[PDB]
C-alpha cells in the first residue's frame, strides 16, 4: 500500500492542509480507506480537501464532492475497516447512509438535532450480511435448527393430534384401564348445585 | 400516532407512552395544529452550486 | 510440524493469487445473461478485482449460472460443471436458477440448479442488479480467499498446528 | 411452459411474463399485452394516451433494444470495444426505467386501465432531453468506426441477400421486412396504429439491397428518429408560450 | 420506488400493521407468499405463519401495492446474497427484523410517495 | 367504419360448394375478417390464396390450436345469439386457427377449421407457406394435431425421450416427472414428482 | 410493431377473471426459421454474423 | 381466575386468555400484543371516534368510527386495525 | 424384449392416424438416441426390463422372502401409499 | 431399549419417508452414496466434517444427497468435544459412522484416533441420546487383533469399543469396495497410466479378495435398517466369488485388453521405502502390508445372504467403469463413429 | 363491482355501532349490517324462536336482541349464511380462511341419522369448514350445529398408528405385520363359540360386509356382546326398522304421535320440517 498519496498529490496545498489539522496516519491512511482514483484523494480540489457530510455509527466517513469529472462519482464512504485490498463490500453501510449515497434522497442522519428520518422505540441496529456466519437465518424446521421438533409437532398437530397412550402401570377395572381426563374444558354441568 | 383531530392532550399522553423523545409536541404548539391541513415542510438548494472545502 | 512453517505462509500466496484472477466462464441463460453483461462493461468493471471472461470450461475457474435452467438443459449443465478443472465454483444468480422462480409450477423446468451440480452462492433477485452480482461475486472471492485455513488445525504447546 | 401458466392465473398475473418475452424490449410486450386485453374489454387507456407515456416508453426500449442489436452484432463481427459504449448509454435508460417502477428491466409498468400518474414528473423529461442530447454524440461514435469501414462493408455487404418474395414466405417483419424493400410499419398503418404515433411525424427507412449492411443502417437510422419521436411527445406535453405585460411586451 | 428486499413494517407504537388479509397472497404472481392466520388471545386478527419463498419471487412489487395498511413491503436492500438455499427461505422473524432494521429509510421514501399526490 | 372495407368473398365465388360464414367485430382491427372453412377443403383453398391475384401478395402471420372441449361460458350466459362464433366452440373436439396479412388489399385474415375426428387430423400446408413448418410443428407437439403430408413431424421445443401434449386441459400445468441428478449413475434421471401447493 | 417486428397477442376470454387462451406471435421465431435459408453456402464467420444480423432473443423464440 | 372458565371466555369473546401476553412470541412470532398493551386508553369527548392510525390519509389504515355510547357506560373500545383503544371522557 | 413389452403394451390400438403419429414419434426417438442427443440414463426407461434387476449391479429380495406367498393386496397393505410421519 | 424404526421407502426427493439421520466420515468415497441412498426416499441428512480443503468437491456434493431443507453439512467439528456429538444427533434416529484411519496414514496414534476414539465417542453420545433406535458402524473384512496393518487392529479395537458402549449397534465389515472413484480400480488404472509399461507389485499376488460393488452396500444399509433382527449383529459384506491378486489384475487386463506387466519389488525394500519417506495416495505402507494379507468373508459371521441382498459379479459389474480405458487396437470401420 | 356507480361522494361520518355477544358460535360486527330482516326472519319462521328484533327508528335503530342474551339454539349458525354481510359471522371460523384458497368436496353427514347433504371446504391437508347443500328430501336447506362445527373433533385424540397394550398397562407402538399375526394367532387359537363382535356408530356397509364374511368363515353368527341397549327389531324385512313414510312425511301427515322421541336434539332439521308442518294443520301429540 505504498504511495497512497502521490510525489504529485503531495507539494497540493490539500495535502498539507490536511497533513497540519488532521495528522500523518489519518491522511496517510484516506488513500487506504477509499481506492478511488490517485488524483481523487482526499478530494479532486487542489486549494483544499472536501469536508465530510458525515459520519457513521461503526466509523465510516461519507464526503460528498461536486469537481468530480463523471456525474456518478459525486459522492462516497471511507471505512474504518480497510484490512485487505477486496475486504470492504458495500453491505456496511448503513440504513439513512445507503439512501444517501444512492442517490435516493439528499437527506442523511445526524446524531444530534433536527432529524429527517424517524428514530422510534423498537428499531434495531443495522447489521451486515449474516451469511456463512454462525448466525445466518435458519427455518425453524431445518435440520440446522436444535429446536426443529417443536415447529414440526405443532405443524402435524394443527389438524392431526395423535392421541396420548397411557404409559407404564396403570389402574384396572376387569380390562378397562382408568386414567384422568385430557380436557381443559370444565364440566360444570357435573359441579354446578 | 394521532391526527390532530385529537386533543393536543391525548396526542402528548399517546406519543410520550411510547417513548417519542425525538419531534417534541407542546400544547401550545399543537393546539395551533389541531384541526388545521398544511402542506410537508419543505426546504432550499441555494445556487451558486459548489464544493464544501476545508482549508486553513 | 516443521512443514507448516512453509506451509502455512504459501498458502496466502496460493489464495491471493486465485482471489486475483477469477475467471468465469462465458455462459448465459435468459435476461440475467443481460444483467450479468452489464455488470462487466466499464460502469462496473469486474476487471478492476481481476475477473475476465474465458469461453470454455477447461479456462474456467467459476461457473456462473444466470437464468431458467429446463430439463432439456440440465444434462448439458452437469456436463459442463465436470469438465471444468479444479479447484471450481459455482454462482446461482436470479430466480430462475436459485429455485424455479417465476416458472416454478411448470412442466419442464428444473425446480433449482442445486438439484443437478452443487451450488457455493446464491444472488436473489429477477434480476438481481449488477450491483447485487458484484456484491455476490465479491462475497465469493472473499470466501474463497479466507477457505484455504479456517483453523480446521488444532495448536499444540509450540503454538504450531497440525 | 409460459403460455399454459398465463392461463392459469388471472390477467394481471400473467402480464409480467410478458416482460420475459423478449427481454431486451420489455414494455413493448406489455403494451401488446395490455392493447388485447382492452380490446376484449371495448375500451381505449385515455390516461395513458393524453401523458403519451406509452409512445415515450415504446421509442425509449426501441432505442434500447437497437443499441443491444447493433453492439452485440458488432462484437460477434469482431468490434470488440464498440460493445462499452452501447451498454453504458443504455444504463440511463434503465435509470429512466428505474425512476417510474423501480425496476431496470422487468417494470410491470403498464396496465390495462390504470396508468399510475404521480411516478412520471417534469424533472424526468428534462434529464431525457440531455439523454438525447448525449446520445447523439454517442450513436456518431459508434458511426465512425463501422459505417465506412472497409473491413466492415466486405463482411456485411451482399452477405444474406434476400427479395420480398422470401420476405413474404417465410413471414419476415419489422427491420428485416423494411430491408427486403416492403414498406411495413403498424406505428403508421392508418387501422393498424396505436398510441399517437398516427399524430407525431418521423420518417421510416427501408433498404434497396436486402442485407446485413442496410439492416445495420435502418438499425442506427431508427435509433436517431426513435429520439426524434420523443422529443416531439416532451413538445406535446410541454407549455412554451407565457403571459406578457400589456406595455412592452415583457414576460411575467 | 426501488424493489429490493421484503420487510414487514410496524405502527409507530409498535403494532404490527398486517391484519392477515390475504390479498398479498392471491396478488403474487408467483405464488410465492404462504399466510396462515389465528385469532390472537387478545382478539385481534394476525398472522402465525407468513413467510415468502425469495427463490420464487420475482420482486415485482405487486404484493407491496396490493396491502391496504402498507404492513410488507421491498425496501432498498439490494445486498441479499445468501449462501444456504435455505437463508432465502424467509419466516416472520426475518422479515419482522428487516423491517426493524430498515424503517428509517422506508418510512422517508413512503413519506415522499404519499405526498406526491397530495 | 371511417376506412375501406370489403369482404373476401371471391374465396367462396371460386370454391362454390362451401357454405360462408364470415365475421367482423370492433375487438379486432378494423382490416381484420374471420372466416369459417371446412377441414377437407383447407390444402386446395390455400393453394387458391397463394397464387391468385390480389391474394398472391400475402403472408402466413400465425397458427395455432384451440381445446374448446372444456369451453364454457363463465358470466352473461343468456346474452349469446345463434350468430356468435363462439357458438361454434361447443361441442367441438378440437379448433384451428391460421391468421395472414394480404399487402394489396391490406387486410388481415384468420381462417378457422373445427376438428371434429379423435385422432385430429389435418392436411399440412407447409409445402405452401414456408413458415407453416415450425409453427405447424409446435402446434402439433403442443395439442396433439396430426399433420399429414408435412416437411418436418419431429419436435420442436419439448424435452428429448419424452411424448406428452401439455397445452391440453387435461394436463396439469406441473407435468408428471422432474430431473434430478443421481449419484448411484453420476447422471441426470427423471422420476416421478412430488410439488408443493399453494 | 416491436424492435424485432410484428409482435402480436391471440387470446379468447371465456368471460372469467382468467384467459381461456392466450398465443403470442413473435417474430424471432421467424427470423430463426428463415435463417437457415439465407445461411446455406456461407462461411462459419458468415454464419456468425447473420445471426448477430437477425435480432433474435430465445425468452421470445421459446416462452 | 381460570382461562377455561365461562366468565373468562365470556368477556374474552369465547377465547382462551393470556394474562401474561408471553404465549404470542411463539404463536404469532412477535411481540406486538405486549407493545399494544403498553399503549394506555384514550379518552374522548364525543360518542363516536374516528381512527386511521396515523396522522394523514394513506399513512396508517383506512377510516373506522367506533361507537363509545355503549350499554355499560365508559367501556373501552378497540380499533379492529390499530389496537389502539378508546373510551368516552367520564 | 423390453421394447416389445413396450410395444405389446401398446397392441390394443385400433385407430390407423394415431398410430401413424405413434410411428413418426418413435422415429424421431430413435433418431435422437443415435445421434447422442438424449442422454443415456434418459433413454434407458424404453430398455429397461419390466419386472427383473438390471445386470450392473446387485438386487434385493427382502420382499420376496418376507412376502412370500402373500397375495398382491397384502403386499400392498403392508407396505402403505403415503408417508406416515404426516 | 427400542431398536424400533418405522419408515416409508415408497416415496421420492420431496417425499417425507421418516428417517432423521446422521453421517459420520462422509468426506470419503462410501460418504455420498450412503447419503444418497438415505436421502433419495426423503430423509433427513446430516453431515459433520473437519476436511481441510472446504472447496474440495469432497464436501460440497454431499448437499446434493437430499433436496433443499432436509441435508444439512455441520462445518468445523471438533471430534474432541462431548457438547458437538450431543449437537449432531439430537433429532437423529439413525446414526452411521463411516469415520477410519485413511490410506495415506501411517501413524500409530492417528490410526486409533480414527478408528477407536471417534467410534467411541459416537457410540457414547447414541447412547445417551434415547431416541437413537439404529446405529451402524463401518469396520475392515479382515479386521485383526494381531494383524501387521494398524488399520485392521484398531478396527478390530473399535469394533470392540462400539459394542461395548451401544450394544444395539450394528457392524458392517465389507472386504473391498470399487466404483468410480475408489481405490481399486481408479488405483489400477492411474498407476498403469504414470507407470507407463507397468503395474508395481511386491509381492506373489496370492493374497485373496472379494470384491463389491458400492451400489450394493448402499441396498445393504438400508435392508439393515428395514431388519429389526440386526441390531446387535456382526455382517461380513462381499462379493459371489473369492479371486487372488493376480486372478483381479488378469480380469482388468482382458476386460479393457490392456496387456498386464506386473513389475515385482521385493516385499522388504518396498516396506523400508514407504516406512522412512513421505506417505500420500499413491505410495503408502498399507498398499504394502494389505497385499500379503486376505481380505474375504470368513464365515464367523452373518453375510450378505443375510440381508437378502444378491451382489453382482466382479466382471460384470466392473466393466462399466473402465469404457474409457479400453485399448484402441485394430478395429472395424463402423467402431470409428461414437 | 358489477352494477353500482363504481365511485363514492358521501364525506361524512359515518354511524357505529357497538357489537353484542350471541355465543360462542356467532360473531357480530353490527357496523356492517344493512338492516335487512333475514336474521329476523330467519329465526322467527324457521328456527322458530323469537329473541331476534329491531329496535329503535330512523338510522340509529338497531338489529338483535334488547338484553344481553346469546343465539343459543340448534341451526343458529345456520343465520350467518342467511346474512349477506360480515355482521354474522362463524366465530370458530374467524380469520383462518379466505374463499379464494379453498377446494370444495360434496358428501353426506353421519353426526345424526339423517343423512344431510354437505359441502366440505378444504386447504392443503387440513379440513377448514363444513357449508350445507340443497336436497329438498333431506335437510332442505340447512343442517343442525353439530354437523356444522364438530367436523374439527377429527384433528386431535387420533390414533395414527396399531398399538399394543402390555399386562401392566403400557402401549406400544408396533407394525401392521406383528399386530394382524398376533390376531391371526388368536384367532385360529379361540373356539368358535369364544368369539364376538360389537358394531360401532360409525360403521359403514363395506366394514361391516368384510367383518360379516370373516366371521361367517371363521363360524361365527354372533356380532353382540352387550347384554341390555339391544334393539329388538327383527331385520326380516325393510319395512321393519325403517322410516316407512320417508322425511318428508311429515308434510304429508295431519296427526303425529311421537312414541319416545325428541326431534329437537335427534334430528334438528327434520324439527323445522315438523314445525313448518304444524304451522300447515299438523297436530302433534307425544308419549
Ligand atoms: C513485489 C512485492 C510483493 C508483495 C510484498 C508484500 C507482501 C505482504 O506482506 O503483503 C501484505 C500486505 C498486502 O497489501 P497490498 O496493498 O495488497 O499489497 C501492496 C502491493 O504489493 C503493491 O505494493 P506497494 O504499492 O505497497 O509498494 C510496492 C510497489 C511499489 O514499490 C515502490 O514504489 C518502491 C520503490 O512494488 C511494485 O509495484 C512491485 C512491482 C512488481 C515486482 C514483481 C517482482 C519483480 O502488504 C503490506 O502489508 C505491506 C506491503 C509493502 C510492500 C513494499
Ligand atoms: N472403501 C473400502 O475399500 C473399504 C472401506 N472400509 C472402511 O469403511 C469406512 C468408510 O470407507 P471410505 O469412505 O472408503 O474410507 P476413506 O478413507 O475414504 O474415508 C475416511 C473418512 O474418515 C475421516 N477421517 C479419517 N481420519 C480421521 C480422523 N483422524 N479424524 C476424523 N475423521 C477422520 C475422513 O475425513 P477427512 O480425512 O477429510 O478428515 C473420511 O471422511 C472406513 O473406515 C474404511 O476403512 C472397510 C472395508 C473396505
Ligand atoms: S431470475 Fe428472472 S430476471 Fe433472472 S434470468 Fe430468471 S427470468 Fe430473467
Ligand atoms: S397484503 Fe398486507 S394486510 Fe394483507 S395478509 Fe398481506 S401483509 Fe397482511
Ligand atoms: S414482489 Fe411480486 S413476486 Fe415477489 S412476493 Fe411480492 S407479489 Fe410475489
Ligand atoms: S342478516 Fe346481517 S344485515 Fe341482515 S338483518 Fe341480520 S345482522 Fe343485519
Ligand atoms: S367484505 Fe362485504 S360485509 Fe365485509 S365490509 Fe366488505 S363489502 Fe361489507
Ligand atoms: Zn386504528
Ligand atoms: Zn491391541
Amino acid at each position: 500500500g505504498l504511495w497512497s498519496w502521490t510525489i504529485n498529490q503531495m507539494l497540493t496545498p490539500k495535502f498539507w492542509v490536511h497533513l497540519r489539522r488532521e495528522g500523518f496516519i489519518k491522511t496517510w491512511t484516506r488513500g487506504h480507506k477509499a481506492s478511488r482514483h490517485a488524483h481523487y484523494v482526499g478530494g479532486n480540489r487542489t486549494d483544499g480537501y472536501t469536508k465530510q457530510v458525515g459520519e457513521d455509527e461503526f466509523g465510516n466517513r461519507y464526503y460528498e464532492d461536486f469537481d468530480v469529472d463523471h456525474k456518478n462519482q459525486r459522492r462516497w464512504v471511507e471505512f474504518s475497516d480497510y484490512f485487505m485490498q477486496m475486504w470492504s463490500n458495500g453491505d456496511k453501510v448503513p440504513v439513512g447512509w445507503h439512501g444517501w449515497l444512492s442517490h435516493q434522497y439528499d437527506d442523511f442522519p445526524t446524531r444530534t438535532g433536527n432529524s429527517a428520518f424517524v428514530k422510534h422505540h423498537y428499531l434495531k441496529q443495522h447489521t451486515a450480511n449474516l451469511s456463512n456466519t454462525p448466525l445466518n437465518h435458519v427455518p425453524q424446521g431445518a435440520p440446522q435448527n436444535l429446536n426443529r421438533m417443536r415447529f414440526i409437532t405443532a405443524q402435524r398437530d394443527r389438524s392431526r393430534a395423535p392421541w396420548q397412550s397411557p404409559k407404564g402401570e396403570g389402574v384396572f377395572q376387569g380390562k378397562k384401564l382408568i386414567v384422568a381426563s385430557n380436557s381443559p374444558f370444565i364440566d360444570d354441568m357435573s359441579i354446578r348445585d | 400516532a394521532l391526527d390532530n383531530s385529537f386533543s393536543p392532550e391525548n396526542i402528548a399522553q399517546v406519543q410520550s407512552s411510547i417513548g417519542d423523545k425525538v419531534t417534541n409536541i407542546d400544547t401550545k404548539a399543537l393546539a395551533l395544529n389541531h384541526q388545521t391541513e398544511e402542506y410537508h415542510k419543505t426546504s432550499k438548494l441555494v445556487y451558486p452550486i459548489r464544493t464544501n472545502l476545508v482549508v486553513e | 510440524m516443521r512443514v507448516d512453517y512453509i506451509v502455512t505462509p504459501i498458502n496466502a500466496v496460493v489464495s491471493w493469487a486465485r482471489q486475483g484472477s477469477f475467471w468465469p466462464l462465458t455462459f448465459g441463460l435468459a435476461c440475467c445473461a443481460v444483467e450479468m453483461m452489464h455488470a462487466t462493461v466499464s460502469r462496473y468493471d469486474f476487471d478492476r478485482f481481476g475477473v475476465i471472461f474465458r469461453a470454455t470450461p477447461r479456462q474456467a475457474d467459476l461457473i456462473l449460472v444466470a437464468g431458467t435452467l429446463t430439463n432439456k438443459m440440465a444434462p448439458g449443465l452437469r456436463r459442463l460443471y465436470e469438465q471444468t478443472l479444479d479447484p471450481k465454483w459455482v454462482l446461482s444468480m436470479g430466480s430462475c436458477a436459485n429455485g424455479g422462480g417465476y416458472y416454478h409450477y411448470s412442466y419442464s423446468v428444473v425446480r433449482g440448479c442445486n438439484r443437478i451440480i452443487p451450488v457455493d452462492i446464491y444472488v436473489p433477485g429477477c434480476p438481481p442488479t449488477a450491483e447485487a452480482l458484484m456484491f455476490g461475486v465479491l462475497q465469493l472471492q472473499k470466501s474463497l480467499y479466507r477457505q484455504i485455513n479456517e483453523g480446521e488445525k488444532k495448536y499444540n504447546k509450540k503454538d504450531l498446528t497440525y | 411452459g409460459s403460455e399454459k401458466l398465463i392461463e392459469d392465473r388471472p390477467y394481471l398475473q400473467g402480464m409480467p411474463y410478458f416482460d420475459r418475452f423478449d427481454y431486451v424490449s420489455m414494455m413493448v410486450q406489455e403494451h401488446a399485452y395490455c392493447l388485447g386485453i382492452e380490446s376484449l374489454l371495448g375500451t381505449t387507456n385515455y390516461s395513458a394516451t393524453f401523458t403519451q407515456i406509452r409512445t415515450m416508453y415504446d421509442e425509449l426500449t426501441r432505442i434500447l433494444n437497437h443499441l443491444l442489436a447493433v453492439a452485440c452484432h458488432a462484437l460477434d463481427v469482431g468490434s470488440m470495444s464498440s460493445v462499452f459504449w452501447a451498454f453504458e448509454e443504455r444504463e440511463k435508460l434503465m435509470e429512466f426505467y428505474e425512476r417510474v417502477c423501480g425496476a431496470r428491466m422487468h417494470a410491470a409498468f403498464y396496465r390495462p386501465n390504470e396508468v399510475n400518474l404521480n411516478a412520471v414528473s417534469s424533472f424526468l423529461m428534462e434529464d431525457i432531453l440531455e439523454f438525447s442530447r448525449n446520445f447523439f454524440t454517442t450513436l456518431n461514435e459508434m458511426h465512425n468506426v463501422l459505417t465506412y469501414n472497409k473491413i466492415w462493408k466486405q463482411r456485411l455487404i451482399n452477405i444474406g441477400t434476400y427479395s420480398f418474395q422470401t420476405c413474404l414466405d417465410y413471414g419476415l417483419t419489422g427491420v428485416m421486412a423494411r430491408s427486403c424493400g416492403l414498406k411495413r410499419d403498424l406505428r403508421l398503418s392508418k387501422t393498424e396504429t396505436y398510441a399517437n404515433y398516427y399524430y407525431l411525424n418521423f420518417r421510416s427507412y427501408t433498404g434497396q439491397h436486402g442485407d446485413c449492411y442496410d439492416r445495420f443502417l435502418i438499425r442506427m437510422n431508427e435509433m436517431c428518429e426513435s429520439l426524434n419521436i420523443v422529443n416531439q411527445s416532451i413538445n406535446k406535453i410541454s407549455k412554451f408560450n407565457n403571459i406578457v405585460s400589456i406595455n412592452t411586451k415583457k414576460n411575467i | 420506488l426501488f424493489r429490493g428486499e421484503h420487510a414487514l413494517r410496524r405502527y409507530p407504537t409498535g403494532e404490527e400493521r398486517c391484519i392477515a388479509c390475504k390479498l398479498c397472497q392471491s396478488a403474487c404472481p408467483a405464488r410465492a407468499i404462504t399466510i396462515e392466520t389465528e385469532p390472537r388471545p387478545d382478539g385481534s386478527r394476525r398472522t402465525v405463519r407468513y413467510d415468502i419463498d425469495m427463490t420464487k419471487c420475482i420482486y415485482c412489487g405487486f404484493c407491496q401495492e396490493a396491502c391496504p395498511v402498507d404492513a410488507i413491503v421491498e425496501g432498498p436492500n439490494y445486498e441479499q446474497t445468501a449462501y444456504l438455499h435455505e437463508d432465502l427461505f424467509y419466516d416472520k422473524y426475518k422479515l419482522l427484523e428487516n423491517g426493524d432494521k430498515w424503517e428509517p429509510q422506508i418510512a422517508r421514501n413512503i413519506e415522499y410517495l404519499i405526498n406526491q399526490p397530495l | 367504419m371511417q376506412n375501406k372495407y370489403m369482404q373476401p368473398i371471391q374465396l367462396f365465388i371460386v370454391f362454390e360448394k362451401l357454405n360462408s360464414k364470415m365475421w367482423i367485430s370492433k375487438k379486432l382491427n378494423s382490416n381484420h375478417s374471420i372466416a369459417l372453412i371446412p377441414s377437407n377443403w383447407f390444402y386446395s383453398i390455400n393453394l387458391f390464396l397463394k397464387r391468385e391475384l390480389l391474394f398472391s401478395n400475402i403472408t402466413l402471420i400465425e397458427n395455432s390450436a384451440i381445446d374448446t372441449i372444456s369451453y364454457n361460458l363463465e358470466t352473461n350466459q343468456n346474452d349469446l345469439d345463434k350468430t356468435n362464433i363462439e357458438n361454434y366452440f361447443f361441442k367441438n373436439k378440437m379448433l384451428v386457427f391460421y391468421n395472414y396479412y394480404n399487402y394489396f388489399l391490406k387486410s388481415k385474415l384468420t381462417l378457422f377449421i373445427i376438428l371434429n375426428n379423435l385422432n385430429k387430423s389435418i392436411d399440412s400446408i407447409d409445402r405452401i407457406f414456408a413458415n407453416a413448418n415450425w409453427l405447424e410443428r409446435e402446434t402439433s407437439e403442443m395439442y396433439g394435431i396430426n399433420y399429414k403430408w408435412k416437411i418436418d413431424t419431429r419436435k420442436l421445443l419439448l424435452d428429448y425421450s419424452k411424448i406428452e401434449n401439455p397445452m391440453l386441459k387435461e394436463f396439469q400445468s406441473e407435468g408428471t416427472q422432474d430431473a434430478f441428478y443421481n449419484i448411484f449413475e453420476n447422471q441426470v434421471v427423471v422420476l416421478k414428482n412430488e410439488t408443493v401447493e399453494l | 410493431e416491436s424492435p424485432k417486428g410484428e409482435f402480436g397477442v391471440s387470446m379468447l376470454s371465456d368471460g372469467s377473471n382468467k384467459p381461456y387462451k392466450c398465443k403470442v406471435r413473435s417474430p424471432a421465431l421467424h427470423h430463426l426459421q428463415v435463417l437457415p435459408k439465407i445461411g446455406k453456402g456461407h462461411f462459419l464467420a458468415d454464419l456468425v454474423a447473420l445471426v448477430g444480423t437477425v435480432d433474435i432473443v430465445f425468452g421470445e423464440i421459446d416462452r | 381466575l381460570n382461562p377455561y372458565s365461562y366468565e373468562a371466555l365470556k368477556e374474552n369473546h369465547w377465547l382462551v386468555s393470556d394474562s401474561s401476553k408471553k404465549n404470542s412470541e411463539w404463536t404469532h412470532k412477535s411481540n406486538a400484543e405486549q407493545l399494544i398493551a403498553k399503549v394506555p386508553i384514550i379518552y374522548v369527548d364525543s360518542n363516536i371516534v374516528r381512527c386511521i392510525g396515523g396522522t394523514e390519509i394513506n399513512a396508517g389504515h383506512p377510516q373506522v368510527y367506533i361507537q363509545l355510547d355503549t350499554r355499560k357506560h365508559g367501556t373501552p373500545q378497540t380499533c379492529k386495525y390499530c389496537g389502539l383503544r378508546y373510551a368516552k371522557k367520564m | 424384449i423390453n421394447f416389445g413389452n413396450y410395444i405389446r403394451e401398446r397392441n390394443h390400438y385400433r385407430d390407423p392416424g394415431l398410430i401413424d403419429h405413434r410411428i413418426q414419434l418413435g422415429y424421431e426417438l430413435l433418431y435422437e438416441a443415435e445421434m447422442h442427443f438424449s442422454q443415456h440414463t434418459i433413454l434407458m426407461q424404453y430398455l429397461s426390463p419390466y419386472n427383473t434387476p438390471l445386470s450392473d449391479r446387485g438386487y434385493s429380495y427382502l420382499e420376496k422372502v418376507k412376502y412370500g406367498n402373500k397375495s398382491k393386496f397384502l403386499q400392498g397393505f403392508y407396505k402403505g401409499n403415503k408417508p406416515t410421519e404426516f | 431399549r427400542s431398536t424400533q424404526l418405522k419408515f416409508y421407502d415408497g416415496g421420492n426427493r420431496q417425499s417425507i419417508s421418516g428417517i432423521r439421520a446422521t453421517i459420520f466420515g462422509a468426506t470419503g468415497f462410501m460418504g455420498p452414496y450412503i447419503g444418497a441412498a438415505l436421502g433419495y426416499i426423503g430423509s433427513d441428512v446430516i453431515f459433520p466434517h473437519n476436511h481441510v480443503y472446504a472447496y474440495d468437491d469432497y464436501v460440497k456434493e454431499l448437499k446434493l444427497c437430499a433436496g433443499s431443507g432436509q441435508s444439512y453439512i455441520m462445518r468445523h467439528f471438533n471430534y474432541d468435544d462431548d457438547n458437538m456429538y450431543d449437537m449432531a444427533i439430537k433429532n437423529s434416529n439413525v446414526v452411521i459412522n463411516l469415520v477410519g484411519s485413511r490410506l495415506q496414514n501411517k501413524n500409530f496414534q492417528k490410526a486409533a484416533y480414527a478408528n477407536i476414539h471417534v467410534a467411541k465417542k459416537i457410540a457414547e453420545a447414541c447412547a445417551r441420546n434415547p431416541n437413537v433406535r439404529r446405529l451402524i458402524h463401518f469396520s475392515a473384512a479382515g479386521a485383526d487383533t494381531k494383524s501387521p496393518s494398524p488399520d485392521l487392529h484398531t478396527k478390530f479395537h473399535g469394533e470392540e469399543a462400539v459394542l461395548n458402549a451401544f450394544p444395539n449397534a450394528t457392524i458392517f465389515r465389507p472386504c473391498t469396495v470399487y466404483g468410480m472413484q475408489d481405490y481399486f480400480i481408479r488405483h489400477w488404472i492411474k498407476e498403469r497410466d504414470w507407470w507407463y509399461h507397468f503395474n508395481i507389485v511386491t509381492d506373489d499376488c496370492t493374497a485373496k479378495r472379494q470384491p463389491i460393488l458400492i451400489n450394493d452396500v448402499a441396498q445393504c444399509v438400508l435392508n439393515a435398517l428395514k431388519l429389526q433382527e440386526s441390531a446387535g449383529q456382526i455382517y461380513e459384506l462381499g462379493g459371489p466369488h473369492v479371486y487372488s491378486r493376480l486372478e483381479v489384475f488378469e480380469m482388468l487386463a482382458n476386460l479393457s485388453g490392456r496387456p498386464p506387466k506386473l513389475a515385482h519389488i521385493p516385499h522388504d525394500i518396498a516396506l523400508k521405502i514407504t516406512q522412512n519417506f513421505y506417505n500420500w495416495e499413491f505410495f503408502n505402507m498399507e498398499k504394502v502390508i494389505k497385499d500379503k494379507l486376505d481380505l474375504i468373508v470368513t464365515g464367523k459371521h452373518k453375510t450378505i445372504s443375510d440381508l437378502y441382498v444378491q451382489p453382482v459379479s466382479f466382471p460384470q459389474g466392473a466393466e462399466q467403469f473402465i469404457d474409457d480405458v479400453r485399448y484402441r487396437g485394430v478395429e472395424t470401420h463402423d467402431n470409428l463413429e461414437k | 363491482s358489477v352494477y353500482g356507480y363504481g365511485i363514492s361522494r358521501y364525506n361524512e361520518y359515518k354511524r357505529a355501532v357497538e357489537d353484542k355477544n350471541y355465543g360462542p358460535l356467532v360473531a357480530t360486527s353490527m357496523n356492517r349490517c344493512i338492516h335487512c330482516t333475514r336474521c329476523v326472519r330467519f329465526a322467527t319462521q324457521i328456527a322458530g324462536v323469537e329473541d331476534l328484533g329491531k329496535t329503535g327508528r330512523g338510522k340509529a335503530a338497531e338489529i338483535g336482541t334488547y338484553v344481553e342474551k346469546t343465539f343459543n339454539t340448534e341451526l343458529s349458525g345456520n343465520v350467518v349464511d342467511v346474512c349477506p354481510v360480515g355482521a354474522l359471522t362463524n366465530a370458530p371460523y374467524a380469520f383462518t380462511s379466505r374463499p379464494w384458497e379453498l377446494k370444495s368436496f360434496y358428501t353426506s353427514d353421519v353426526f345424526d341419522t339423517l343423512g344431510s347433504a354437505i359441502q366440505v371446504d378444504t386447504r392443503g391437508p387440513e379440513i377448514m369448514r363444513v357449508l350445507p347443500r340443497i336436497h329438498e328430501e333431506i335437510n332442505e336447506e340447512w343442517i343442525s350445529d353439530k354437523t356444522r362445527h364438530a367436523f374439527d373433533g377429527l384433528k386431535r385424540q387420533r390414533i395414527n398408528s396399531p398399538m399394543k397394550r402390555s399386562k401392566d398397562g403400557n402401549y406400544e407402538d408396533i407394525f401392521w405385520e406383528e399386530a394382524i399375526q398376533t390376531i391371526s394367532k388368536k384367532c385360529l387359537n379361540t373356539p368358535s363359540d369364544q368369539i364376538g363382535a360389537i358394531i360401532g356408530e360409525f360403521a359403514d356397509i363395506e366394514s361391516i360386509t368384510a367383518l360379516k364374511d370373516f366371521l361367517n368363515r371363521l363360524d361365527v353368527d354372533n356380532f353382540e356382546v352387550r347384554q341390555h341397549g339391544n334393539l329388538k327389531v327383527s331385520p326380516d324385512f325393510r319395512a321393519n326398522y325403517l322410516m316407512n313414510s320417508k322425511i318428508t312425511g311429515v308434510e304429508d301427515a295431519d296427526v303425529l304421535l311421537l312414541v319416545g322421541c325428541n326431534p329437537r336434539y335427534e334430528a334438528p332439521v327434520l324439527n323445522a320440517r315438523i314445525l313448518k308442518s304444524t304451522r300447515k294443520n299438523l297436530k302433534v301429540f307425544n308419549i
